[PDB]
């Protein structure tokens, strides 16, 4: 088994990851797609949403 | 005995800064400058690495 990967930069430290559905992809279709996010302070400021 | 070098430096932030020696003065050399020696547990000589 042989990979690499490597990480962001973010000062605010904060970031996301996306999970693919990497495999093979239809046609004609759709595909719900999932991702994680964490936001360190949120709206530190800014406004509710 | 008490080396204390990372792997890196470990600049969460900008870049990662890398190892090298200070030079600077010391109460292990004040004390070997005035001419002697002493014992003790203390924090005396810098954490040199």
């Amino acid at each position: 088994a042989h990979h690499t990967a490597y990480l962001v930069f973010s000062p605010s430290k904060s970031f996301v990851h996306l999970e693919p559905m990497s495999h093979e992809l239809p046609c004609g279709h759709t595909q719900t797609v999932q991702a994680h996010y964490i936001l360190n302070g949120g709206t530190l400021l800014g406004l509710k949403k | 005995e008490d080396c204390i070098n990372r792997h890196n430096v470990y600049i969460n932030g900008i870049t990662y800064t890398p190892v090298s020696s200070t030079n600077e003065k010391d109460m292990y050399s004040f004390l070997e400058d005035m001419g002697l020696k002493a014992f003790t547990n203390s924090k005396i000589r810098k954490p040199k690495m």
